[PDB]
C-alpha cells in the first residue's frame, strides 16, 4: 500500500534555482526562465524510467526570496515588492526583454504576488493532444533523434513589478513540483547507468555488478 | 505430433505442443468505431497482410553476440505490406513471430528471445547523435558485440547492456520465452499495437524490436555442424490504414 | 508578387485557348500557418489556440 | 517540410466560348469549418 | 443541382440529373462462392481499389480522329491498383466510367464514347504481326487516323473502321453514350466483368477498350477557345484476386 | 467548451502602472489617475473588437509597493503605510490635489488599506443607462465623431493617508481588471491593422497577406 504508484511518484521537489535583477547592463539578467521537461530533474527522471508512458497533472509551488545590493546607497525605506509569474501554453508567444508586449497577452495565465503574503501556487491539467506522455521514443521528430512534439509542456518566466527606473535588488526563486492523479503503463527494467546528458539515452559501459573472493563464499556467520 | 498452419498462399509447420506468450494478455484488434467518428476513416486490406513472412536465417556459432530486428522497417520491402506502408500516411498492426531452430541432441546452448517496445539506443561517443543507417538495416539483422565499441556514429552495442544502458539480466520484464536446446526448440510471441495514439507513420517510427540473445553460448564435440540456423516467420495481425476517399 | 492590395488577389486567373494538361492552381492545406489560409475567418480564430484539429470545407 | 495534403486543379477540356463574349475567366475559393472542430490551449496571438 | 460523390479520399462532383447506362443489363459482383470451391481461394483488397483515378485531359481541335484506351495496362501505374496488378497472378473488376468536358454555348459539336468488348484490331499491313507497344501506351492515349495509314508494325487506325475492319456508324450495338454539345455534356458507363473463364491474367488479356470519336467536328468562331479538353474517371468495382495462403 | 465566450475573456490583465508621492513640488504627482475606458489596454482591446456589443462586471485588484527615496535620510523607524483608493461613479466630483474636499464625499466609494495585508479588491456592476456597451459608434456626440455618453465608466484615484508634514516615500500602483458575467453580440471581422490612436479606428492601408513563389507551389513533403 505503499508500494502504490501514487505514493511513489507524488511527492514533491526542487526542480529550477533562479536568480534575476531589477536593474542591469545585461537585460537577460533581469528575468527568470525555465524549460519545462521532465528529463532535467534527476529527482525524478530515475524514478520515471521504470516506465514507458506517464499521464499526471502537475501542481508547482514557488519561494521567493530577496536582497538589496552592497553596492553604494543605504537609508532606503522600500516598500514590499511585487512579482510576476507567467506561464506558456505550448504554442504561445515567448518574451525577449522585460519590457516586451507578451507579457500583457490574455491568453498566458499569470500570478501576481506581493512579499510577506504565503507562497504561491497554480495547478496544470494534462496538456497534451496525444494520450499520454512518452519517457521513451525509438524514432525521429519529423530530424532529431529520440525527440518528439508530443511532450512540450510549456514555460515558466518571472520578473519585477516595477515602476520606471527602479531601485537596485536581486531575486532568487525556487519552483517546486509534484505530480497528481498518476498513469503508468509497460514497466521497464532500471537504468545501470550514469546518465550523462539531458536530451538523449548516451552512456558508457560499466561491470553488472561487484565481485567477491571465490563463487563459495559465504562470509562468517557471527 | 505436427501441426500445420496456412494463411493465405503460405503454410508452415509446428509442433501442436508449443507454449505461446500474449505479450501483456492482449490479442490484437481493431480501433472499434468511434474514438475518431466524424471525418477520420479508416480501412484495412486483410487481403495479403495476414500471411507468413520468413525471414533469412542467421548462423549461430560459438562466437555470436546477438541479432537484432526493427518492426516494422523489415518488411518494407516484403511486397504488399511493403506497398501499403508507402501509398498510406497512417497505420497500425500487431503481430504473431516464430522463432525455430534445428539442432541435434550432441549440441548444447541457451537462448533468450525478447520483443523490446521503444528500444531507444545510444551511440558509441557520448557526444553525438544515431545515425538511422546504424539503426537498421531492413531484413538484414544487426549484431551486438562482445565488447564496448568505438569510433562514430556506431551504436554502442555492448551485449551486456543491449544498447540500452540496462542490465541484459532484466529483459525478463518484456515479453519473452527462452529457448533451451535440451528441450523445445521453437518459441512463440503474440504483440498488439502499443503506442501513445491510435495511429501513426510508419518509417518515422520504430514500435519495438525483436532481440536474440544466447547466455550458454553454443558448443558442439568432434564432427557434429559447426553451426545452427535459427528461422524468424513473421505474420501481421488486424492491420488497418487511413482512407483514401 | 505584385498583387497584394489589390483585389486580384482573390481571383484565379482562368486562360483561353487549347491547354488541356497544364495546372490551373494547387495549395498545401494547413490554416493558421500557411499564408494562403492564415488571415480568413477561420484563420485568425486558430492563432488563439496552441492545439486544435478537425476538418474543412473548401 | 509540409506533411500535410495538398489539393490541385487540371485543365481537362479547356474552355469554349462562341462569338462575342469575354476572354478571360476567373474561379473564387470559400473556406469555412465543419462542425466537428477543437481547440485548446488559449494563448497569445501572434499578429499585433 | 449538384452531386458530390466520395470514394475513399477522392471527391469529384457531377449533376445529379446525368443518365446512367449500365451495360448488358448487369451490375458487377463478385463470383458467389462454389464453383472452385475445394482449394481455389478468392481475396478482395477493397480499400484502394473503390476510389476515383483521374487521368490526364485529352485536348479536342477541329482535327482530331479520337483517342482509346486499353483497360486494364492504363491503370497499371495507378497506385494500389497497379500493386495488386504485379503481386496477383490472376483478378477479375468492374469498372466505372465517368466522361466529362468543358465548353461554352458558342462552340458546337458531338462525340460518340463507346466501351468494345474484346476490340482485336488489325496491322496496318496485310500479312503482319502487331506489335504490343502499337495498341497501348498506358495511360496516354493513342490516336486514330483520318486517312490510311502505313509502314510496319502500325495498327490500321483509319477511323472509319476503327481498327477493327467494321463500319463505325455501327458501334452503337455495343454499350455506349452520346455527347451533344448543345446539350448534356458529361456521360457515365458502368461496366461488368466480363469474360469466358471467371478469373485471368491482367498482363497478357485486354478486357475491353473505352473510344471517343467525333462524329461532327468541334467548330468555333472569333475569340472563342479553339479547344475543349475532355476528362474520363475511372472508379474500379468489386475487385478480387487470388488468395495468397 | 474552451471556445466558450466566457472562458475566452475572463481572463486578468495589468492596464495601468502609475507612481504617486508622499511630498513634492508639483502637486499633480501626489496623487496617481486612471480614466476607465476599455479602448486603452491592448490586452482586451482586439479580443473585444470581435464585438459590437458587450455587457459584463468588473473585478479590480491593485497591488501597491513602496520605497524610500535615496536623497538624505536614513536611521528612520516608519510604521506601516496607509493607502486610500477612491472610486468616482460617472456623474460624481473630481479632486484637484490631494487636500481636496471631494476625497471625502459620502457618494464615491473609498478603500483604506495598509502594507503587509492581502491585496485589496472591489467589484463593480454594469453601470449604463443604456442596455449594452458599444465597441463601435457610427455617429456623433451630439460633436465628436465615433464617441458617445453611454460608455462612461468611472475613475479612479490613489493617495496617501499620512498626516501633516510627512515623510518623503514614492509608492507605486499596478491596477489588475477583469471582466465577469459576459454577453456579447454581433460578430465583426478581425483587425487586419496596427492601431495607432485609442479613441478612433484610424490606420494605414496593409496588404491581405503574405506572398509565395507561384500560384502552384507547395513545398517539398519531408
Amino acid at each position: 500500500s505503499e508500494s502504490s504508484i501514487e505514493n511513489f511518484l507524488c511527492r514533491s521537489a526542487c526542480v529550477y534555482m533562479g536568480e534575476y535583477h531589477t536593474t542591469n547592463t545585461d537585460t537577460s539578467k533581469l528575468f527568470a526562465s525555465w524549460t519545462i521537461n521532465a528529463r532535467r530533474m534527476v529527482q525524478m527522471r530515475r524514478k520515471l524510467e521504470l516506465f514507458t508512458y506517464v499521464r499526471f497533472d502537475m501542481e508547482v509551488t514557488f519561494v521567493i526570496t530577496s536582497k538589496q545590493d552592497q553596492g553604494t546607497q543605504l537609508g532606503q525605506d522600500m516598500p514590499p515588492l511585487t512579482h510576476q509569474i507567467m506561464y506558456i501554453p505550448p504554442g504561445g508567444p515567448i518574451p525577449k526583454s522585460v519590457t516586451d508586449y507578451t507579457w500583457q497577452t490574455s491568453t498566458n495565465p499569470s500570478i501576481f504576488w506581493t512579499e510577506g503574503n504565503a507562497p504561491p501556487r497554480m495547478s496544470i491539467p494534462f496538456i497534451s493532444i496525444g494520450n499520454a506522455y512518452s519517457n521513451f521514443y525509438d524514432g525521429w521528430s519529423h530530424g532529431v533523434y529520440g525527440y518528439n512534439t508530443l511532450n512540450h509542456m510549456g514555460q515558466i518566466y518571472v520578473r519585477h513589478v516595477n515602476g520606471s527606473s527602479p531601485l537596485p535588488m536581486t531575486s532568487t526563486v525556487r519552483m517546486y513540483f509534484k505530480p497528481k492523479h498518476v498513469k503508468v503503463w509497460v514497466p521497464r527494467p532500471p537504468r545501470l547507468c550514469q546518465y550523462k546528458n539531458a536530451s538523449t539515452v548516451n552512456f558508457t559501459p560499466t561491470n553488472i555488478t561487484e565481485k567477491r573472493q571465490s563463487i563459495n563464499y559465504i562470509p562468517e556467520t557471527v | 505430433r505436427v501441426r500445420s498452419i496456412t494463411l493465405g498462399n503460405s503454410t508452415i509447420t509446428t509442433q501442436e505442443s508449443a507454449n505461446v506468450v500474449v505479450a501483456y494478455g492482449r490479442w490484437p484488434e481493431y480501433l472499434k468505431d468511434n474514438e475518431a467518428t466524424a471525418e477520420d476513416q479508416p480501412t484495412q486490406p486483410d487481403v495479403a497482410t495476414c500471411r507468413f513472412y520468413t525471414l533469412e536465417s542467421v548462423t549461430w556459432e560459438r562466437d555470436s553476440p546477438g541479432w537484432w530486428w526493427k518492426f516494422p522497417d523489415a518488411l518494407k520491402d516484403m511486397g504488399l505490406f511493403g506497398q501499403n506502408m508507402y501509398y498510406h500516411y497512417l497505420g497500425r498492426a500487431g503481430y504473431t513471430i516464430h522463432v525455430q531452430c534445428n539442432a541435434s541432441k550432441f549440441h548444447q546452448g541457451c537462448l533468450m528471445v525478447v520483443c523490446v517496445p521503444e528500444a531507444e539506443m545510444g551511440c558509441s561517443q557520448v557526444d553525438g547523435t544515431v545515425n538511422e543507417h546504424s539503426l537498421s538495416e531492413g531484413e538484414t539483422a544487426k549484431k551486438f558485440a562482445s565488447t564496448s565499441t568505438n569510433g562514430t556514429n556506431t551504436v554502442q552495442s555492448i551485449v551486456t547492456n543491449a544498447g540500452m544502458g540496462v542490465g541484459v539480466g532484466n529483459l525478463t520484464i518484456f515479453p519473452h520465452q527462452w529457448i533451451n536446446l535440451r528441450t523445445n526448440n521453437c518459441a512463440t510471441i503474440v504483440m498488439p499495437y502499443i503506442n501513445n495514439v491510435p495511429m501513426d507513420n510508419m518509417f518515422r517510427h520504430h514500435n519495438f524490436t525483436l532481440m536474440i540473445i544466447p547466455f550458454v553460448p553454443l558448443d558442439y564435440s568432434s564432427d557434429s555442424s559447426t553451426y545452427v540456423p535459427i528461422t524468424v516467420t513473421v505474420a501481421p495481425m488486424c492491420a488497418e490504414y487511413n482512407g483514401l476517399r | 508578387e505584385g498583387k497584394l492590395d489589390t483585389m486580384e488577389i482573390y481571383r484565379i486567373p482562368v486562360q483561353s485557348g487549347n491547354h488541356q494538361s497544364s495546372q490551373v492552381f494547387g495549395f498545401q492545406v494547413q490554416p493558421g500557418l500557411d499564408n494562403v489560409f492564415k488571415h480568413t475567418l477561420l484563420g485568425e480564430i486558430l492563432n488563439y489556440y496552441a492545439h486544435w484539429s478537425g476538418s474543412i470545407k473548401l | 517540410y509540409t506533411s500535410a495534403g495538398n489539393v490541385t486543379c487540371w485543365y481537362q477540356t479547356g474552355i469554349v466560348v462562341p462569338a462575342g463574349t469575354p476572354t478571360s475567366c476567373s474561379i473564387m475559393c470559400f473556406v469555412s469549418a465543419c462542425n466537428d472542430f477543437s481547440v485548446r490551449l488559449l494563448k497569445d496571438t501572434p499578429f499585433i
